[PDB]
RNA sequence: CACGCGGGUACGCUAGCCGC
RNA sequence: GGCUCUGUGGGUGCUUGGCCGCUGGCCAGACCUACUUCAAAGCCACCGGGGGUACCUACCGGUUGGGGAAGCCCUAGCGGC
């Protein structure tokens, strides 16, 4: 019928906008409860129903690039193809850059994808607006550098020394130094919260909050030092990965690991994870890598290899993901499709960036264009690749174009709404929960032969008498 | 204490309270009709005399 | 509670159509003042309903000479006949809101269906009123054909040269 | 200027109507996108602050070659299940809105007028009509 | 067939254009932390409504010299107050201008207990002398009534009509009696056959009109009919009742504030059980008024607070107090239902606002946008711990305070000693009687 | 209850019978 | 004709090729996603001084309710210490 259409767009706005099966008014057995409850369920449709609807005003198209003939292949396209067939003003964004003297370098974008800052390792750290080719900061500091990453804005970022974290403005005028971060060789800057997380090279991970300057869980994972840190986009939890090969999840509000998935049997090398926290992809020291549901703890498929021991993997705002190993990374496409229940494996990578002699060590996205960020040993090269890229953001959450009053505004409003760290779970939408034992206690508070033999063998042990034991030995008289 | 310590007054089980909250009421997740029209108020006061009703309406 | 009000300025006489009323217990309350003096907070308050321009000097000079005496003039009963609401006062009223206390009596004995409040007596419609004359150029922009400033200065010097016979007995120049 | 969030509710509006001539196959979905685009252009132009009877003008002609486009190329393709209503009833808003916004434009006037009495609206005829008289007396 | 995404800025702005365009995706990969991010919102916003409560707003005029024992305001103006006080001076006030007052005179001898508005433009004031009838608006001032009545006992209350001339005084012989101005000199005395003890307090049904409440010292409420001239119903409470009045949008709906520092909700079809029963005060409550939405109250206790009440909450929106404030005998709300006024023993009439936190005036559509989302967000997450604590903290003097705790102290003992006799008496074999239904003692025809 | 396109009784017009 | 400034190439250490998934290939690349038996041994791991300790965390010792690896025995069991 004609009406096909419309249950079949009800079912579709359920999924994706509906954020829960859905209340059951027939159980209901109060009336004014029933038809409040059934005003609330005819309220949540219509919202669902209109957020699809008012989802066709989006501008943007996602890119692509699909094989023509039956031997043309996706992953044989060179990148002076990608730059000949594509349009202009994003045939300007594959640059390469060609620092060769100070170290490996290390890329991370901001998360709009403004600026990025690239950190050599023997001093180099330097902070660009890449698209507008200006460099906001530049600056040399001396001794090593462990990692570098941008704060909430490309106001302030933080550098890994040899023993401290330092955090710094926008000029590059030296803020401050953090003290009780000694020998920090990985951070993460949770977005929402305003926690900077460090793993110091001891093993021990430190949440700093940003904003007021405490750190608000030292945490000590008590089991070697870590190989590898990422950070789940959608629980704010910590994705460690150990060297006796397993990943261990954080949070500050536990000292012991939430999870720990067991992996590869080297070390792992490498993780990333989905920002809508479906799948996690990591990478070993044995020569595979593997992707994990999340949501429900289990191993998606079976290992893909890697040809080599892979330094990085950064995966897209869509599906893609970036393998970097060795001296080329590889792009694959369809590892983990959300719809699909059971994951397939597949065959051959989306396309591959070419193994030149630079020793890749670190891949990034940029978080809104459809360009991926290679720093190698000798510098950084930028490299488009037509199908990843969030083609639609919110202007809400994350702007590309910010102005300097939008960037003022929206920098207060997440002070503002800045989270608590202890609103850190597995599942992030608990609040509001029912509090089981106490809901419990509350109706007990308002309505007021084989295991009583080990019951006497736990309580002969006290020895205290207690009235009730007196009870179950004369039932145990009796039996 | 983000856990809700027992059930609000009119709610009867916990899938119903913990399914019926469910949706963010706020202008980033729904749109600006549906945050309108889930943010009206239920008594909307205009300014004048509220007189007492004079005869019967329905 | 005000219905509509009458506004008399030198180019001509406007009534607006009051929508979402003043608060008369917080008159003297500072963000109802500061609602008073933004546009963009009391133009919410204020629609333009009807406007009724001169058709020459000589009616201005006669407008001001009948509504400074006291006497409504025949124009503008007129207009308020054109926008009002046609009703005798039996069993529903119309509130207008004027500026002086002998137009509300006349405009009350010609149209008894109207209840007027003045100015000078009821201090909501004073201050709504004042709120008008505060932003009188922007509420009229779209059909203020020129200026209010050099209308308002030579009708004042025709007014004033009429209530005085000036070019009658001023001559040495 | 909040002519963003502003803005939004219109489209909002008008997103719908689009659904339905998308999953109709009377307009396809690079010629939605592209619809998308001109009343989103449209929009914030017309709620923009410094704003003109002709910006106005030009977004109502739009909107009526848009019905009259649709029209067109429903009768070729032969359905009778899409109405013109949700686009006379647009019109009818983008009208409203630009009368409230200058009303000291007689072109304005006449052309609501215009388009009041070419789409047989008799008695919303004589409501703007009274509108229009009382301000232009 | 390579395609990549090109992001113009034409996107954020149009050239020739000052609009920043906000494109705006509503999937909820870009959102992360719904629920947390609504409840650190909610927290903020009880935050905030906590800092701007800030409920008084002025006194009006110098006040009287002793205390206001009667007020009334004037149901068909807006800005007509008027206040009676001990020494038995009248004042007309205009809430326009606070600053002095409009018309006074010294009315009585002794305080003046009942006071009201005619429906044209004329007060009406009892005392023990006898109830008088003034002018205060004309063009003369006039210091002499127009009226007086002394024949009927000595008066307590009086209760205008919606609509005519009539209206009902309050005696003290046991009966009401109702006088239609401009043809009546006596007026009609009802009364219940065999009653002695006084009527307190009366007031006319506004919304169904000819029926008529009142409170009496045998801790009863009575009603009357006036089409057929005779009382119709007499119920016993527990305690005496200081008011009676009635709910102005739904018709059968009564409170009485009453010596049990109680406030119940009845029908007027089903005097069985108390419809709702608001508890929280510390001393006896003096007044009760709903507001003219009918959705909310105001109690002004024998102790020094208002209490600011929804209709079905039976527990505390709002306390107001305050170290000049001496005690509180009559509290009325404004007929915008956003202020209320507060007749103290000081002498004095303040005006406070009802919902502290919300300032009147024309808002910005982003303004009353982020009030309404705070509102909503405080009615979902409202009950959570956090959010819970820091909306019900309010400060309260420390003789309220103490009090409240001996008697909830006083209050788990009796249930104590209740519990206690049902489990270990012959009742324990009953349904527990419950509590709105143990508000009446008897009810009577 | 009626709302699109045609030939009709009829136009410096669209009110009325049947279709596409 | 001269001073100054700038750019490219060579040199400023002793001469053995460009790249790769390197015993072989490629420099026009080719094939693309396999194969699987048994997670891991312990320790250490840098914050300036004196002081406070309500709360959180670490360590040590306990308490209620459950849980049972392993050790021991035999009336053999859905066992027992």
């Amino acid at each position: 019928k004609a009406e096909l259409d419309r249950i079949r767009r009800y079912k579709q706005a359920q999924k994706k906008y509906g954020r829960g099966p859905r209340v059951d008014i027939k159980s209901v057995r109060d009336k004014k409860l029933r038809r409040t409850l059934t005003n609330l369920e005819n309220k949540y449709k219509t919202a669902a129903l209109k957020a699809k609807e008012a989802e066709i005003l989006l501008e943007n198209q996602t890119g692509f690039l699909e094989p023509e003939g039956e031997l043309e292949r996706t992953y044989k396209v060179r990148q002076d193809e990608i730059v000949k067939e594509v349009a202009v003003e994003v045939a300007q964004k594959k640059f390469e850059l060609k620092l060769t003297e100070l170290g490996p370098y290390t890329c991370e974008y901001s998360r709009n994808g403004r600026d990025l800052i690239l950190a050599g390792r023997k001093g180099h750290v330097a902070t660009m607006d890449w698209r507008e080719g200006k460099l906001g900061c530049e600056l040399q500091l001396g001794e090593t550098v462990r990692d570098a990453r941008f704060l909430h804005n490309n106001q302030f970022f933080a550098v890994a020394q040899k023993k401290y974290v330092y955090i710094y403005d926008h000029n590059g005028v030296e803020i401050h130094c953090l003290r009780k971060h000694v020998e920090v060789s990985h951070m993460e800057f949770l977005p929402y919260h305003f926690l900077l997380a460090t793993l110091s090279i001891s093993g021990q991970l430190k949440y700093q909050d940003t904003s007021t300057g405490q750190i608000v869980a030292e945490i000590a994972t008590k089991h070697g030092t870590p190989v590898s840190l990422t950070q789940n986009p959608y629980n704010a939890i910590l994705h460690i990965g150990q060297q006796n090969g397993t990943v261990t999840l954080w949070s500050p509000n536990s000292t012991d690991p939430l999870v720990k998935l067991l992996a590869h049997r080297g070390p792992v090398r490498s993780l990333a994870v989905d920002r809508e926290g479906r799948y996690m992809v990591s990478t070993g020291q044995d020569n595979k890598m593997c992707i994990w549901d999340i949501r429900n703890f289990k191993e998606a498929v079976n290992s893909y290899f890697t040809r080599a021991p892979a330094t990085s993997v950064a995966i897209s705002d869509t599906g893609l993901t970036a393998v970097g190993w060795g001296t080329h990374t590889t792009i694959w496409k369809g590892l983990f499709n959300k719809e699909r229940p059971v994951q397939v494996k597949v065959d051959s990578p989306y396309m591959t960036w070419g193994g030149q002699g630079q020793v890749v060590e670190r891949v990034r996205w940029c978080p809104f264009e459809d360009i991926l960020g290679i720093g190698h040993n000798e510098g950084f090269s930028s490299i488009i690749v037509p199908g990843a890229g969030e083609a639609n953001y919110d202007a809400l959450e994350v702007n590309p174009f910010e102005t300097k009053k939008q960037r003022q505004e929206g920098e207060v409003k997440a002070l503002l709404n800045k989270l608590q760290p202890e609103m850190i779970a597995l599942d992030p939408n608990f609040i509001g929960n029912l509090d089981l034992r106490s809901e419990k206690q509350r109706q007990a508070e308002r309505d007021l032969n084989t295991a009583l033999k080990k019951y006497l063998r736990k309580q002969r042990k006290k020895n205290i008498i207690d009235e009730k034991r007196l009870k179950a030995e004369e039932l145990y008289r009796q039996m | 204490k983000y856990l809700a310590t027992g059930l609000p007054h009119p709610f009867e089980s916990q899938q119903q309270y913990e399914r019926s909250l469910r949706l963010p009421v706020g202008p980033e997740w729904m749109t600006k009709e549906t945050f309108q029209d889930a943010t009206k108020p239920r008594v909307i006061i205009k300014q004048g005399i509220i007189a007492p009703m004079s005869k019967p309406m329905y | 509670v005000v219905n509509f009000l009458l506004f008399e300025s030198a180019v001509g006489f406007s009534l607006f159509e009051v929508v979402h009323q003043a608060d008369t217990v917080g008159l003297e309350l500072p963000e109802v003042k500061d609602a008073m003096k933004t546009l963009d907070k009391f133009g919410k308050m204020v629609k333009l309903r009807s406007f009724n321009p001169w058709t020459s000097a000589a009616q201005g000079l006669e407008a001001i000479n009948l509504i400074s005496e006291g006497i409504m003039p025949e124009y503008l009963k007129s207009a308020l006949e054109m926008n009002l609401p046609q009703t005798s006062g039996k069993k529903s009223k119309v509130v207008l809101g004027v500026a002086d206390k002998k137009l509300a009596g006349e405009i009350t004995a010609a149209f008894p269906g109207v209840q007027c409040e003045a100015a000078d007596t009821s201090e909501v419609v004073a201050a709504l009123l004042r709120g008008i004359r505060t932003h009188a150029n922007k509420l009229h922009k779209s059909l203020q054909e020129g200026d209010i400033g050099r209308a308002q200065l030579g009708l004042g010097h025709a007014y004033s040269r009429a209530k005085v016979k000036f070019s009658v007995h001023k001559n040495d120049n | 200027a909040w002519v963003a969030d502003k803005a939004r509710f219109y489209l909002e509006r008008a997103a719908p109507e689009l659904r339905e001539w998308e999953e109709k196959e009377i307009f396809t979905k690079d010629e939605i996108r592209n619809l998308v685009a001109k009343r989103s252009d449209f929009e914030h132009l017309v709620l923009a602050p410094g704003t003109k009877p002709t910006d106005f003008l030009n977004y109502v002609n739009w909107e009526r070659s848009l019905d009259r486009l649709r029209a067109k190329r429903c009768a070729r393709l032969n359905i009778r299940s899409v109405t013109s209503h949700a686009s006379q009833a647009r019109t009818f808003g983008i009208f409203e809105r630009a009368v409230l916004k200058h009303p000291g434009s007689i072109e304005l006037w006449l052309a609501y007028l215009e388009f009041a009495a070419q789409v047989k609206a008799t008695k919303r005829w004589r409501r703007i009509m009274t509108r229009a008289l009382r301000l232009h007396p | 067939k390579i395609k990549a995404l090109t992001r113009s800025i034409t996107a954020q702005q149009a050239p020739g254009s000052d609009v920043q365009r906000a494109p705006r995706n509503l999937a909820p990969e870009l959102h992360p932390f719904e629920r947390a991010r609504e409840y650190q919102r909610a927290l903020n916003a009880v935050k905030l409504e906590r800092m701007f409560a800030k409920p008084f707003l002025g006194q009006l005029g110098n006040g009287h010299v002793q205390g206001v024992y009667s007020m009334c305001k004037d149901k068909n103006s807006l800005n007509c107050i008027a206040s009676g006080s001990g020494d038995g001076v009248v004042k007309v006030w205009d809430l326009t201008t606070r600053d002095e007052e409009t018309w006074r005179v010294a009315a009585h001898n002794n305080i003046v207990k009942g006071l009201t508005f005619t429906n044209d433009k004329k007060l009406l004031s009892c005392a023990t002398d006898g109830i008088k009838l003034w002018d205060p608006y004309a063009s003369p001032s006039n210091t002499t009534p127009i009226a007086t009545w002394q024949e009927g006992g000595p008066y307590t209350s009086l209760s205008f009509h919606r609509s005519a001339n009539t209206f009902a005084a309050s005696s003290g012989q046991g009966c009401i009696r109702i006088w239609d101005l401009e043809h009546s000199t006596a007026g009609q005395a009802i009364q219940w056959p065999s009653f002695v003890d006084t009527i307190t307090d009366v007031c006319f049904n506004q919304v169904e009109t000819s029926v008529i409440g009142s409170v009496a010292t045998d801790r009863s409420i009575i009603l009357f009919d006036l089409r057929t001239n005779m009382p119709v119903i007499k119920t016993v409470l527990h305690f005496a009742c200081n008011r009676i009045v009635f709910n102005p949008m739904e018709a059968m709906n009564l409170a009485v504030a009453s010596e049990d520092h109680n406030i119940y909700i009845f029908d007027a079809r089903n005097f069985d059980k108390a419809l709702n029963i608001q508890k929280g005060h510390v001393a006896a409550v003096m007044d009760v008024e709903f507001s003219p939405t009918g959705e909310e109250l105001v109690s002004g206790s024998y102790d020094r607070t208002i209490r600011l009440w929804r209709r079905d909450a039976g527990h505390s929106r709002d306390v107001y107090h305050t170290k000049r404030m001496q005690r509180v005998f009559r509290t009325m709300w404004t007929m915008d239902s956003k202020y209320i006024l507060t007749g103290s023993d000081d002498g004095n009439v303040r005006l406070w606002r009802a919902n502290a936190s919300e300032r009147s005036g024309v808002k910005a559509t982003r303004q009353r946008q982020a009030l309404e989302y705070n509102n909503a967000l405080l009615d979902r997450y409202g009950h959570l711990p956090e959010i819970r604590r820091i909306r019900r903290h309010r400060h309260l003097p420390k003789v309220v305070k103490k009090a409240t705790e001996i008697k909830r102290e006083e209050l788990a003992a009796i249930k104590r000693r209740e519990e206690n006799e049902r489990k270990h008496s012959n009742k324990k074999y009953e349904k527990r009687k419950s509590e709105r239904e143990k508000a009446v003692l008897v009810k009577q025809q």
